[PDB]
């Protein structure tokens, strides 16, 4: 019945020392039913990464509107867009449908390209943005997940040990959910370099 | 209506859809088939509710046969099952939403490869290798997780299916009076007529 | 109400009863539930009777203006699918129709629509529709053959909305008969229940629970 | 689709052997708040129609100009608007029976309930009926909300039929309807002791009464009255 | 909650003869427990030797009336001043009322007269415009209380002949417009008797190739 | 919107746009069509002013409208576009509802209203375009050929000829087509097409296409080599 | 000359051109005559045919019980104007149980007429009507021009040859007002006065029309022998 | 009333010829040149920009080459503004197959689109045509390599190689006399920009009065990449042809 | 330039006018009307010799009680065909009975004048609409662009009608026969036209109340023909 529950899923996002991490989990299903554990929820536009939760459809329109979006951007303004500006076109994007909504749970990450400047971001179903220094989290078991990183977290952590901290902050919280799981995916992001690990946890 | 099933093997994909049609309390037919050719190598099956279904099935196929002659080419499986999703997707906030839940099979003939789409209702696509619809994933899927392989046999395929038809009809209640089986593969489409 | 309609080798038989009712009231024991809707067509009427009446008296319009256009008689297949796209349009709305297209072309032979205010179109060879449908589906399934005679299969016709117009509360009054073959359709007659039901007690030996 | 608020209550009327008369208090209720007591809810229109109205005042109101409106657009390019081609009484009731009936059809009511009295051209008599659902009636006698009940007995008691319209007088109908007026206030707790009355004769026009009172009560009887059964003192 | 409809009662009855038809209704008006009016025309002439009435809601009774006979005017400029038969006035009717099939017109209509080989016709509506020529239609109030009247009285229904004993039914012999008008009376007096919305007066009117002719009776007013 | 009325009459009773477009078609390349017995071709001329162009992917003359319908043009290209892309719409359309694909008279006259349309609407023109519409009615073996023009009249034909230099193979067609015995396989109906075509077309290279099209469905368009033996054949019987 | 491209268009002395041109195509129509008493009032129409096979065309038309024309000139666009009059009259008697009046019926094809004058694109109607009714106030004739004047009047002709039917009424005035309850009489003087503008033809079965409204008597045409009484 | 004023620019001659049509194209042949030439392993755009200003900033400068996505490029000749209409609507059109189909847009159905909307603009609405000739430069998985050409009238046609604008007469007859079927981009490259050098207006043919790009499959492995070049690119390749 | 809707000096609409012109272009067109029923015939005209005749289509069916033939524009008259048919099928639904044939000719008339700056222009098709009808009978009318239209007891349009029309004038009474109309349409059609006519470049119709509208086989039209050539022929 509850749109933003009917699939289910996670999204966490976390800042480190000159890079962001971006993770999600694998699961698609209806309701109690598992339908698919190859449903990634990350996406980029350029060295823009987009992570969305909530129902899987309109996780699949917005990922298609905002390739189509990002590649007007690029070839009116001859340069890939910005996560502080791709940010804003999210939320505006959003709030246009203000009375008949996305039920999703976007979360932008990504490093500025002119400042080297880490950045993530998060938003509510109608566009409002959350721009944390710490951390962004999304989805069925986003409790769980503000537990996790509340504890986990620290600042200025390097890429190979953020990797560690959001891993086990997505994993630890997927196992205390019904409708997460099935599999999960962790994007380590730096400057000029992006390496993407899926990590093995339990089928159930 | 009720069950449709999908397999994706080798060199193949197979589609099983019930053959009843129960209006209320009487099943009008028992040889109703489920199913519309989009071209020469993409098959969709489709269940949901009653009109909505035929009507979403014949407006895809005449559109995705409009495509055929104005290009003189077959769209790809994948760019079909794309297309149907963003149908359903617009649909889903319309005034009065396609109820309709669909199964593309379809070979790929540039990739020589067999591919299978699920999309229900809302427009929520996945490719899967085996697929259902409703309540028939509940009780097949166990099997199918159990058995399959990428790398089997057609005929293989089709004995996988028996033993999930069987299971179907031992524990659902209700009677859907047999499947209609078809197979999709380089050749083209074709009904296997004893089953 | 209960109607039936169905194929056969010397064409298509319809039957209908005769009953129509406001809750246990009574409104009227002659009422035409075949609509003709032109010399080749008839259609059958199920659930509401304006919606049944007008959308088929309007289909006859349809037809004809196809054919003048087309200079060619319209299949039953598309004369079916012109009311099923009609009340599909209308869906939510709150028609109610159940209603079987009949009809006999060269290109088609006899042939037998179902279509449904719902959406639902379907061709087959045996279809009942309304309150005493299950009973005249028993009759119907028992005792139908492909290589049924004109005179057999109007019998069988009359007979399973007897059965029907018997059991059911809701159906009875008369039955209607019609023959349709491929120079058009043949009306055989109203009878009433009353007097076809100890005919047929009499003549068959059927209905030995009822006193007569 | 509303409600009313501010609301007038029974209106009453009935045909005499050379007219009609028609009567109704002054009172704009708000609820059980007797509110406005000044208001007048018979409404002439030129000098041979009283228009009577209960129900929602602001729809009254509103009813009130489209008449005052339709007497100005009847006068436009009209030489004869004081004469032959003046406003009748069939035509202001057939007016606003058409609107009555499309605002319904709207499911936008005006919410009221209305007698249109007056005396046609021939002078024969015109009583008619209509209501927030453009249901429309005549008869000898006719009522609003409480009066139906009340005031239709007693003014039927005077003409129960056609024929006994040509044997009522002027004076016998005026003391009926002023008596019905009287019972009304009595048994009616959303009724007033003033009230307009008006008699359209064909002879001796429009004669419109403000300002009267229901007079010659009983109400002595009440000091013999004591308790709800057992009591004595 | 605003309610469009209302019940203002009244019984309408209809019955083809021979070479006439008749189409009688009670004169009472009323809403709830209370009479509106003792007489109020319910059965109207609209031209062309047609008879009709709209029980039910009389507003909307009274706007399909107007509008039917407003078509028959038109009728006329349109087709030269051509006659509206019966039946194709009843197929008119039907679209009248079908135009409203989401917001019906709230009446039960009946109307009577001659076919075109001028036997006497009656033809009957429900609400969104379903229609059947009849021989015997009553409707409105006391329709239940009528109608098996009419069944065992006009169509003979559940007669048989004397001596046969259940063999032979009694002969379906047509009936006079004097015949018919004493069913037609003693249908109102019974209906008046057991029904409480029926009483006052009853209207007759009577269509023959000659014209419209008019009947009025009393009832009784309790 | 843009409402002015530019198709009118004239005092001598001409519409002299519908004329002006039926000059445009006079320019266009030459279009043949020819029914054999069991078959129908439909020959096309391309212009040789335009070489270094690429053959594989520009506009082919003759357009499948649907798998048993084809429709050839002469005039404006982008005018030809437009009547194709209705055509083929309405094909599925027809197929959708009628449950029964488009006869060729209808499809015929179908693209024959269109182009009528644009001859009495506010702000268009007409069609610079005239058309061979040719195929087999479904389940049927008789062949049909059609034409339109501008006016929007449409017709049947034996065999007819439209475009630059079309006074010249029909002026041929009327004496060498025979309506007793027309060509009776698919060699004789291409050889008579190819034939007519050569008397305007100037070399018989690349500038004549010919697509035939056969009962259910059958349709084929012929390659350079194929069409090159035909006019080899013709030349070498004519050395006489 | 320069003026006369369309109906928006002055001319410098102030005339609109295609008003006066649609003007002139009621003076190609055929002769119609009207003619009232204190009771009834009176429509002859002199049809014309195309040829000896041909029917008459008329020149008629009824726009209620009490009211109705007759047209000189484009007979559709008497169509267009009569139909717009039978629902004027139609909306009166439902809205307002009213009859419409002559006078007020002369108002509203004035104003329909006027708002074809003013405006770019349309054109000036092409026809001239005799609009005759009997209301409240008695008979009543009026002369409808396109231009949008109208005209009430004892009597009156327009169409070809109109004036030697229109001279003869303005003499006869004071004989054929006092013909009241009779109305074969009002309908002879009619009869009379279009036969002023007759020449080489004559008043024969299928060629005359003539049609009569009074105190009580509806709005009848009489074509065919039911005016051979007349002739 | 308005009549008076309307030019009719939606009517035929009495030869058959769409008059607006034919002075958008006379208009057109006074654009600077633009060439496309389709090789066996890529496609060369070059184009040539209008009498030129020293005090012109050339490096953030683009009159003649755009790109309308990462497969499909097009070379402008006539009115800049009117061609940069037409190429936000294909830009959009791209955007909408991809978003619907889930797969890059087929180059002739992008070609097809904008062809149309020209063809729409000669038959009804009464406005102007746009004053634009384009040449499609693009790839696909269909067709490969592939060169189309567009005008005012919305007739569209596929070539080997072409050209638009002024000298289109001369700059025809060069191509057709040195191009052959087997060649190569890097000869493509020389052919072009050899054909511009003799049949330009300006004395001679320099790096600030050009635009150049290529698309090539000359990208890692199994991919397209567009090369728009930048002003010290094409000194260079002037340069390395002998140009300069 | 001008209004589209302008009158001339002499008060005639330029546009109707001209579209008058276009209709004497056209081919002849015959209409006989009888009490025994209502011929109508045509000039067919093809322009080449591969044309298929039987696909001209100048006759055509409106209901099974009228019959229309035309002159002119022929694919003006396509949409005016339509407009017929519709009328006559919409009323039988909404009144149960057949459409009176002038109240048919009434509604397609209603639609000519229809033109300004709707349609861009009038019609350039005059139609011949007979017919049967229970008040009136037989009946033959002439519908032109201008939105009149005649009855008419026989009625020739197109390039020889005035011609045809005199010839019509002599020939027609109140007493001829069905038979006689024919042979009479066909002599008459037989003097107008430019070529020799046949059952291939003429053809005929017919309209009775018994068997309705009904187009003549060309096998039937060539025993007509031969019959007129015999009958001329034999004073
Ligand atoms: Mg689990």
């Amino acid at each position: 019945s509850d749109p933003s529950s009917i699939n289910g899923g996670i999204v966490v996002a976390m800042t480190g020392k000159d890079c962001v991490a971006i993770a999600c989990d694998l699961r698609l299903g209806s309701q109690s039913l598992g339908v698919s554990n190859k449903f990634e929820k990350i996406f980029h536009y350029g060295h823009v990464f987009l992570g969305i939760t909530g129902l899987a459809t309109d996780v699949t329109t917005l990922n298609e509107m905002f390739r189509y979006k990002t590649n007007l951007y690029k070839l009116k303004e001859e340069r890939a867009i910005e996560p502080e500006t791709f940010t804003q076109l999210v939320s505006s994007s959003l709030y246009e449908r203000r009375f008949g909504p996305y039920f999703v749970g976007p979360v932008v990450a990504g490093i500025n390209s002119k400042s080297g400047k880490p950045f993530i971001a998060g938003f509510d179903l109608i566009g409002c943005i959350d721009e944390a220094k710490d951390f962004i989290v999304s989805g069925t078991a986003s409790d769980q997940l503000f537990g996790m990183c509340e504890s986990l977290y620290e600042p200025n952590l390097e890429p190979e040990d953020l990797f560690e901290t959001i891993s086990q902050a997505l994993l630890n919280a997927a196992d205390r959910d019904a409708l997460s799981g099935w599999g999960a995916v962790v994007y380590i992001i730096k400057k000029d370099e992006v390496v993407k690990r899926y990590l093995k946890m339990r089928q159930d | 209506m009720d069950i449709i099933l999908g397999i994706r093997v080798q060199d193949s994909v197979i589609l099983a859809s019930s053959k009843a049609v129960t209006r209320g309390i009487s099943v009008l037919k028992d040889s109703d088939d489920k199913t519309r050719q989009l071209s020469p190598h993409t098959l969709m099956s489709f269940a949901g509710e009653a009109g909505d279904t035929v009507q979403f099935a014949e407006y895809i196929q005449a559109n995705i046969q409009l495509y055929s002659i104005r290009e003189d080419y077959e769209l790809s499986p994948q760019a079909v099952s794309s297309f149907v999703r963003q149908e359903l997707a617009k649909s889903i906030r319309s005034r009065r939403p396609y109820q309709v839940n669909v199964l593309i099979g379809g070979y790929d003939k540039k990739k020589n490869k067999p591919e299978l789409y699920q999309i229900d209702y809302l427009g929520t696509k996945v490719e899967l290798p085996y697929g259902a619809h409703g309540y028939s994933g509940f009780y097949t899927f166990s099997l199918l997780d159990h058995h399959y392989r990428p790398d089997m046999t057609t005929e293989e395929g089709l004995d996988l299916l028996k033993l999930c038809v069987q299971e179907l009809e031992k524990r659902m209640p209700m009677d859907f009076k047999g499947v209609i089986v078809k197979i999709v593969d380089k050749d083209g489409i074709r009904q296997v007529d004893d089953f | 109400t209960t109607t039936l309609a169905f194929r056969f080798q010397g064409g298509i038989i319809v039957a209908v009863d005769s009953r129509a009712t406001a809750g246990n009231w009574v409104a009227s024991q002659t009422v035409k539930k075949v609509i003709e809707i032109n010399p080749f067509l008839l259609g059958t009427t199920a659930g509401g009777a304006a919606d049944c009446q007008f959308w088929e008296t309007w289909l006859g319009s349809q037809c004809r203006l196809h054919e003048l256009r087309e200079k060619e008689r319209i299949s039953v297949a598309a004369a079916s699918k012109i009311l099923s796209n009609l009340v599909y349009q209308y869906k939510g709305a709150g028609l109610s129709m159940g209603t079987m297209i009949c009809g006999y072309t060269r290109k088609e032979g006899p042939t037998i629509y179902y279509v449904d205010s719902d959406g639902t179109r379907l061709k087959g060879d045996i279809f009942c529709v309304g309150s005493g449908q299950t009973f005249a589906y028993g009759v119907l399934d028992s005792n139908y053959k492909w290589d049924l005679s004109v005179e057999d299969a109007l019998y069988l016709g009359k007979r399973s909305i007897l059965a029907a117009a018997h059991r059911d509360a809701y159906s009875g009054g008369s039955v209607n008969l019609y023959h349709v073959t491929e120079d058009g359709w043949i009306y055989h007659g109203n009878h009433d229940v009353g007097e076809l039901f100890w005919k047929v007690k009499e003549e068959e030996g059927s209905f030995n629970n009822v006193i007569g | 689709t509303q409600q009313p608020i501010v609301t007038g209550t029974s209106v009453i009327s009935m045909k005499y052997d050379n007219g009609v008369i028609i009567a109704a208090d002054n009172l704009g209720s708000y609820g059980s708040l007797l509110r406005f007591n000044g208001v007048e809810r018979l409404i002439p229109v030129g000098d041979n129609t009283v228009v009577g109205i209960s129900g929602d005042i602001s729809d009254m109101q509103h009813i009130e100009r489209l008449l005052k409106d339709l007497v100005t657009e009847n006068a436009y390019d009209n030489p004869l608007a004081d004469a032959e081609e003046a406003l009748e009484p069939s035509y202001i009731f057939e007016y606003l029976a058409t609107v009555m009936y499309q605002r319904r059809s709207k499911m936008n009511p005006l919410w009221n309930a209305i007698i249109v009295a007056g005396v046609q051209s021939n002078g024969d008599q015109f009583l008619r009926y209509v209501n927030l659902l453009g249901v429309t009636y005549s008869s000898p006698t006719l009522a609003t909300g409480f009066g139906a009940h009340m005031a239709n007995p007693l003014l039927r008691k005077v003409v129960d039929r056609e024929s006994d319209i040509p044997k009522t007088t002027v004076q016998v109908a005026e003391e009926a309807i002023v008596n019905a007026m009287r019972v009304l206030y009595y048994r009616d707790a959303r009724s007033s002791r003033n009230f307009s009355l008006a008699i359209i004769d064909k002879n001796t026009g429009l004669t419109f009464k403000k300002n009267l009172q229901v007079e010659n009560m009983k109400w002595d009887f009440a000091k013999d009255i004591k308790g709800y059964g057992t009591q004595k003192i | 909650q605003f309610n469009p409809y209302g019940d203002n009662g009244g019984t309408i009855l209809g019955i083809a003869g021979e070479d006439f038809a008749v189409l009688a209704g009670d004169t009472r008006n009323i809403t709830d427990y209370s009479i509106n009016s003792r007489y109020e025309p319910k059965v109207f002439d609209c031209g062309d030797n047609i008879v009709m009435s709209a029980n039910g809601f009389a507003a909307d009774g009274d706007a399909l009336v107007k509008r039917f006979k407003n078509s028959v005017k038109w009728y006329h400029f349109d087709h030269n001043d051509k006659k509206l038969s019966i039946n194709s006035a009843a197929r008119n009717i039907q679209h009248l009322l079908y135009g409203k099939r989401f917001f019906p017109y709230y009446v039960h209509t009946i109307i009577a007269g001659l076919d075109e080989d001028g036997k006497g016709a009656v033809y009957s509506f429900d609400p969104v415009g379903s229609y059947e020529r009849e021989q015997c239609r009553a409707g409105g109030a006391a329709a239940s209380l009528i109608m098996p009247f009419l069944d065992n009285q006009v169509n003979f229904k559940n007669q048989y002949e004397p001596g046969t004993n259940g063999k032979v039914k009694k002969p379906l012999k047509y009936l006079s417009v004097e015949e018919v008008i004493k069913l037609v009376r003693d249908s109102f007096t019974s209906a008046t008797e057991r029904h409480i919305q029926v009483g006052d007066g009853l209207e007759i009117l009577i269509v023959t190739k000659d014209g419209v002719r008019k009947e009025f009776y009393e009832l009784k007013r309790d | 919107g843009y409402d002015r009325a530019l198709s009118i009459f004239s005092p001598d009773g001409h519409i002299f746009q519908v004329e002006y477009a039926l000059e445009a078609v006079k320019r266009g390349t030459c279009a043949v069509g020819v029914k054999g017995k069991n078959c129908v071709v439909l020959g096309c001329e391309r212009r040789s002013t335009l070489k270094l162009q690429d053959t594989r992917i520009t506009p082919s003359k003759v357009s499948k409208i649907d798998s048993h319908v084809v429709l050839s043009f002469s005039g404006l290209n982008a005018d030809s576009r437009i009547l194709i892309e209705k055509a083929r719409v309405e094909a599925q359309s027809h197929r959708l509802t009628l449950e029964d694909p488009v006869t060729v008279e209808y499809l015929t006259r179908y693209v024959a209203g269109v182009q009528q349309r644009y001859t009495q609407s506010g702000g268009v023109r007409p069609f610079g375009v005239s058309t061979l519409i040719a195929g087999f009615d479904p389940r049927d073996d008789e062949p049909k050929l059609y034409q339109t023009e501008p006016s929007g009249i449409y017709s049947s034909w034996s065999a007819q000829t439209i475009g630059r230099n079309s006074k010249t193979v029909r002026e041929f067609l009327e004496k060498n087509y025979d309506r007793k015995e027309p060509p009776a396989t698919v060699e004789e109906c291409v050889k008579l097409t190819v034939r007519s075509l050569l008397e305007v077309v100037q070399t018989g290279a690349k500038n004549i296409e010919i697509t035939v099209v056969k009962p259910d469905s059958d349709i084929v368009a012929l390659s350079s080599e194929e069409i090159n033996q035909y006019v080899t054949q013709i030349e070498q019987e004519k050395q006489e | 000359n320069n003026y006369d491209g369309d109906t928006v268009t002055f001319s410098p002395t102030g005339r609109l051109f295609q008003v006066e041109y649609a003007l002139e195509a009621i003076k190609q129509g055929s002769v119609t005559v009207g003619l009232r008493s204190n009771t009834h009032a009176v429509l002859v129409a002199l049809k014309r045919n195309a040829d000896e096979l041909s029917s008459y065309q008329k020149k008629i038309i009824k726009c209620d019980e009490h009211m109705g024309l007759s047209l000189a000139g484009l007979a559709p666009d008497a169509r267009v104007l009569s139909n717009y009059l039978r629902q004027q009259c139609n909306y009166s008697s439902l809205v307002f149980n009213r009859k419409l009046a002559v006078e007020r019926a002369g108002h509203l094809l004035c104003d329909k007429a006027q708002k074809n004058t003013q405006s770019y694109g349309g054109r000036p109607y092409g026809v001239g009507l005799l609009i005759i009714g009997y209301d409240k106030s008695g008979a009543h004739l009026l002369e409808f021009q396109p231009s949008g004047n109208v005209t009430e009047l004892y009597g009156t002709a327009i169409g070809a040859r109109s004036q030697g039917a229109k001279t003869y009424l303005e003499r006869t005035l004071d004989t054929f007002i006092k013909i009241d309850g009779n109305p074969d009489e009002l309908i002879k003087a009619g009869v009379e006065a279009i036969s002023q503008s007759l020449r080489d033809e004559s008043l024969t079965v299928d060629n005359l029309s003539i049609a009569i409204v009074g105190k009580d008597t509806p709005f009848t045409i009489y074509d065919g022998e039911a005016v051979a009484k007349y002739i | 009333g308005s009549r008076r004023y309307d030019s009719r620019t939606t009517i035929f001659s009495p030869e058959g010829r769409l008059y607006q049509v034919e002075y958008a194209l006379e208009s057109i042949s006074h654009a600077g040149t633009a060439i496309g030439i389709m090789a066996s392993d890529g496609i060369v755009l070059a184009a040539e920009r209008k009498v030129t200003s020293t005090l012109l900033e050339q490096d953030t400068s683009t009159e003649k080459l755009y790109k309308l996505n990462d497969k499909i490029a097009v070379a402008v000749a006539g009115l800049t503004a009117d061609a940069e209409i037409l190429i936000n609507t294909a830009r959009i059109h791209a955007q909408n197959y991809l978003k619907t189909y889930n797969e890059d847009i087929p180059v002739e159905i992008l070609v097809r689109r904008l062809s149309d909307i020209k063809q729409g603009y000669t038959q009804h609405g009464g406005l102007r045509p746009f004053g634009v000739s384009f040449i499609y430069a693009g790839y696909d998985d269909r067709y490969g390599y592939q060169l189309y050409t567009s005008n005012p009238s919305g007739n569209y046609t596929g070539w080997k190689a072409i050209s638009v604008g002024a000298n289109t007469s001369a700059a025809q007859t060069l191509l057709q006399m040195d191009y052959k079927d087997d060649m190569k981009v890097d000869d493509a490259i020389e052919l072009a920009l050899k054909t511009l050098s003799k049949t330009t207006d300006s004395s001679a043919l320099t790096y600030d009065r050009l635009e150049f790009a290529t698309i090539r499959k000359g990208a890692n492995d199994g991919e397209v990449y567009q090369k728009i070049f930048k002003p010290q690119e094409i000194k260079d390749i002037l340069v390395k042809t002998g140009i300069t | 330039d001008r209004g589209v809707s302008t009158f001339s000096p002499e008060g005639r609409l330029f546009q109707v006018e001209y579209s008058l012109e276009a209709i004497k272009l056209g081919s002849t067109a015959i209409g006989i009307a009888t009490k025994e029923g209502v011929v109508l015939g045509v000039e067919k005209r093809a322009t080449s010799p591969l044309l298929e005749s039987d696909s001209i289509e100048k006759i055509v069916e409106i209901d099974r009680h009228i019959g229309c033939a035309m002159s002119g524009l022929t694919a003006d008259a396509r949409s005016m065909i339509e407009h017929a048919r519709t009328a006559a099928v919409t009323h039988n639904l909404y009144y149960d009975e057949d459409i009176n044939v002038e109240s048919l000719t009434q509604s397609v008339c209603d639609l000519a004048l229809r033109f300004g700056e709707l349609m861009s222009r009038p019609f350039g098709v005059a139609l011949l609409i007979a017919g049967h009808d229970a008040d009136d009978g037989y009946q033959l009318f002439h519908a032109e662009p201008s939105g009149t239209f005649y009855r008419y007891n026989a009625k020739a349009i197109g390039s020889g009608s005035e011609g045809a029309q005199a010839e019509l004038l002599n020939e027609w009474h109140s007493s001829l026969t069905l038979k006689e109309a024919e042979l009479l349409v066909l002599k008459i059609l037989k003097q107008v036209m430019e070529e020799k006519l046949d059952e291939n470049n003429a053809q005929l119709s017919c309209i009775t109340k018994q068997d309705g509208f009904k187009i003549y086989d060309n096998e039937k039209t060539a025993e007509l023909i031969k019959e007129l050539k015999e009958k001329e022929a034999a004073e």
